[PDB]
């Protein structure tokens, strides 16, 4: 929660903006609850017999998630370590044979048992990433698509932009029997068909939302209780299949999934080949923190370090032209008379040439080309040479590594921000440390005290748990606004000391 | 009461109750208003 | 003191004092602190270039070997990818250091018919090793002064 | 320098009025009363 906490933080005071920052900010308040509910469903405490054990493997996994990523990367390491020892060659231990070459004898034998294990872990983390992240995942698609339901009549007053892939694909959970499954509000459809039904018409609504509007006065009028029994007939009749497949579309369109799915694919390949484990020692960057941070300075610019590399395609393009329509003859690459080697007798091999040798010279094309000493078109040549280094060589990496420096630069820059926000400027109220601060102590009084944030997430679930009938008058208050999405309560440019200064002095 | 009762009209008229602030003649700050034409506001909001 | 007596055993072990310079000089000791004010990131960043070096000592070794003899001699043929652990020390030890990545220093492969390909390997070995990672080093070291 | 530049530009209009030349922190004693001074306040395109 604490990390989370710092990514939100982070988050709001980097991009977000000041309008939004209370609605963001109960946003993840809602979602770190769902959050502590599933850590807390997954805490430590034949059909029965069986699903008590699934159960327990099932939160065994999540709760050791992370740990079995980490087996992973290590297994990697040591699946590749073992394949540093591979060799090569005509016979067997004109076909090639490859084979570990080792003292011990016991390596084979641990690539066999590290390749399974790593693939049953892989397995194992997919397994523990569905039951540990994908609820939040689905609880904040559901949450999203409830309230512009509500409160942007998104498929009653409007339509998705026939571009918004997410919009088009969540129009096939609305009928769902379980639309809210995760989110907490299990009447969103009551809602929404209430304030959008005269306008739009109530049996348009209720299809929309496969709402059975005769029931639904039933359901309130008396109480149904049934019994089913666990057995599979009963549980496969009771599978929402539209429901399914728009939650496997979601969790197959989430990225974090689709990189262990990856991992699984690739893992089942390294039995095919064995070579096909190195695939997971680029694991690296997203487990190593570090590594991710440094790898942010290359995909911070990426966009503009790929047009950087398309300028330099082009600028080489224009160069081969040159070359090929002037000083072709300087481009023999054989020291056989007999045999000579012209690489720039056509267009496509002159720019193959320039491009992967050219670039890669020291000092440019004319380190590879022949000298143009004596040459009529000596000094064109030597001008070729020249700014062929200065642009290509020069300049245009020197804009790729100056592209990474600013990279680093920037990141600093917004940690730095961060911070400095976070120190100086109550997160609540917005009101700088300089005027808490005429007390002694006075910002961290009133942030660890007067307008802690910890302390809002607290009376939010505070007022969740408490009966609506035990409300104070104060909290009640509070309770209608969570409940009308209104953040006017969150003080913004005051605060107690300012409402009593005073009195208070 | 009454803003209240011409919630509808002030919601339709928004768009086009353009307000400005003035130092008028007075030398004191003053608050001008005056009508927003459609296509006045749809030019300024044309993406060029 | 350690060392200084080791220097009388033999008296080349009094070269070790003359690192001394970074702990008296205080402009020495500033500009080093460039160095070491991220000397986590670059020493991750040497283990990424050593991964990333090892993947392509494993594309070469599965595909490239014919280019990796480094014998002028047709008798006595001396193969640097027969092996991965020759393969990755070769690459490690000469590509990093080439100029132009390890395609400076393997054959060349004009007129085969994995030219397309070995070329592609050479370019993108230039552009991550040569050119991103070392880049890398050196911007760290730049926003550590900074 | 770029950077600076765009940077520079975006914190002054983000913190001042372009209109009246008066901070942010002035305003928002009031809840949200920058945001409200930006858009029905001084609004340029509402002088434009
Ligand atoms: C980021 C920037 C990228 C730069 C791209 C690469 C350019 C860099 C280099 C310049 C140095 C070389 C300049 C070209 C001199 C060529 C030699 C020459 O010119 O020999 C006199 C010619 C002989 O003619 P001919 O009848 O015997 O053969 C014509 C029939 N054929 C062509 C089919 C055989 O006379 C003529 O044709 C008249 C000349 C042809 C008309 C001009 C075309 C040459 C233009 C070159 C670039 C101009 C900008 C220069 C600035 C430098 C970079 C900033
Ligand atoms: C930071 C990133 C680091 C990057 C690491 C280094 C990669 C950079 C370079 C790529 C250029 C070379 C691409 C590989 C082409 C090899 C030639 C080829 O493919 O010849 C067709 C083969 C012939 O098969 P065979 O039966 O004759 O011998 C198979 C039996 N054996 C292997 C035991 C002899 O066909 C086949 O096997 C099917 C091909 C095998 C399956 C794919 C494995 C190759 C993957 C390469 C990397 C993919 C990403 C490319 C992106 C570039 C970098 C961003
Ligand atoms: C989005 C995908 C790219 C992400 C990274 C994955 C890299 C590999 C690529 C692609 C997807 C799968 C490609 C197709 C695989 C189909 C299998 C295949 O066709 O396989 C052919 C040969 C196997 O030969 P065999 O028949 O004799 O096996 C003995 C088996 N028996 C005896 C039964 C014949 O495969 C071999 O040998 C060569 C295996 C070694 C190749 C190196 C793999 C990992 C190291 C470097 C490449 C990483 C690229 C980095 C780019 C990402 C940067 C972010
Ligand atoms: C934490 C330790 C590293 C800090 C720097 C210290 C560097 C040296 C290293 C390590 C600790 C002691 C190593 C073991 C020494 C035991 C003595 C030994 O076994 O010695 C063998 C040979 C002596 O031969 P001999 O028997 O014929 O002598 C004639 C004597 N009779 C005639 C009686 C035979 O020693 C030689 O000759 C070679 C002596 C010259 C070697 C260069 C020493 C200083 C210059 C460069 C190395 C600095 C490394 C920089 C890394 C730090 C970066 C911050
Ligand atoms: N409204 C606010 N509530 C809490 N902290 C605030 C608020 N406004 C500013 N801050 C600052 O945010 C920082 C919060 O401290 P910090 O995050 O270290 O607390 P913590 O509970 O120990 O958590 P962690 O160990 O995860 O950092 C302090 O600098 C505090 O001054
Ligand atoms: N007098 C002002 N009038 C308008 N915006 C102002 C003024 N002073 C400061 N600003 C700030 O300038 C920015 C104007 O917002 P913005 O340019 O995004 O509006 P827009 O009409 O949506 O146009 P665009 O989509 O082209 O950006 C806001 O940050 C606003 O706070
Ligand atoms: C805002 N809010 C919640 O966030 C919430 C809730 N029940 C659970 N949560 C998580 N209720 C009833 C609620 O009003
Ligand atoms: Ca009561
Ligand atoms: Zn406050
Ligand atoms: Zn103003």
């Amino acid at each position: 929660v604490k990390e989370s906490k710092r990514q939100f933080i982070f988050d709001v005071v980097n991009e977000g903006g000041e309008s939004e920052k209370m609605e963001m900010f109960v946003s993840f308040c809602e979602d770190t609850i769902f959050e502590m509910q599933i850590a807390a469903q997954i805490s430590e405490p034949f059909w029965g017999e069986l699903e008590v054990q699934r159960v327990k493997f099932l939160n065994y996994l999540s709760r050791n998630f992370y740990t079995l990523r980490f087996l992973a990367l290590f297994l990697a390491f040591a699946i590749n370590f073992i394949l540093l020892f591979y060799k090569v060659s005509d016979s067997p231990p004109n076909m090639v044979y490859y084979f570990l070459e080792e003292s011990t004898g016991y390596m084979e034998p641990a690539l066999r048992c590290l390749s399974l294990l790593h693939t049953l872990v892989a397995f194992l983390c997919i397994i523990g990433y569905n039951c540990l992240k994908v609820p939040l995942v689905i609880f904040k698609r559901e949450k999203e698509l409830a309230r512009k339901l509500e409160f942007d009549g998104l498929y009653i007053t409007e339509q998705p932009e026939d571009d918004d892939v997410k919009g088009q694909w969540d129009r096939l959970v609305l009928n769902t029997p379980s639309f809210p499954s995760n989110y907490w509000d299990k009447f969103v459809k009551r809602k929404v068909l209430d304030k959008h039904g005269d306008i739009f018409g109530r049996e348009r609504i209720a299809e929309l939302l496969g709402m059975d509007l005769a029931s639904l006065e039933i359901t309130a009028h008396n109480e149904r209780k049934p019994d089913p029994p666990p057995g599979l007939l009963t549980w496969i009749m009771s599978i929402d299949v539209k429901y399914q497949i728009w939650k496997f579309g979601v969790i197959f369109t989430d990225n974090s999934f689709l990189y262990l799915g990856w991992y699984m694919v690739m893992s089942l390949l390294g039995h095919y080949n064995n070579f096909f484990f190195a695939a997971h020692l680029l694991d690296i960057a997203m487990g190593v923190k570090t590594l991710r941070t440094i790898l942010s300075s290359v995909t911070h610019n990426g966009k503009q370090l790929v047009m950087t590399v398309g300028l330099l395609a082009v600028v080489v393009y224009l160069y081969t032209v040159v070359a090929f329509n002037f000083f072709r003859k300087f481009y023999n690459k054989s020291e056989d008379e007999d045999e000579p080697d012209m690489k720039c007798d056509d267009m496509m091999t002159c720019y193959l040439f320039h491009m992967y040798v050219g670039v890669r010279a020291g000092g440019g094309i004319g380190d590879e080309i022949e000298d143009p000493a004596g040459d009529e078109y000596e000094l064109y040549r030597v001008v070729f040479d020249i700014t062929f280094f200065f642009f290509v060589i020069v300049i245009l990496l020197a804009i790729i590594q100056g592209l990474i420096i600013d990279a680093f630069g920037e990141l600093r820059d917004q940690q730095e921000q961060v911070k400095e926000d976070m120190e100086t400027k109550c997160f609540i109220c917005g009101i700088g440390s300089d005027y808490f601060d005429t007390t002694p102590h006075g910002f961290e009084t009133h942030t660890l005290e007067e307008h802690n944030l910890a302390n809002y997430m607290f009376f939010l679930m505070y007022l969740i748990n408490k009966d609506e009938t035990e409300h104070t008058g104060q909290e009640s208050y509070v309770w209608k606004m969570y409940q009308e999405r209104c953040w006017d309560f969150f003080p913004a440019g005051d605060c107690f000391r300012k409402q009593y200064e005073d009195q208070l002095s | 009461n009454f803003l209240e009762l011409a919630e509808s009209i002030l919601e339709y008229f928004r768009p086009y109750l353009g307000r400005i602030e003035i130092m008028g003649a007075s030398r004191r700050i003053e608050r001008i208003y005056f009508e927003i034409s459609e296509t006045n506001r749809a030019q300024w909001e044309m993406p060029q």
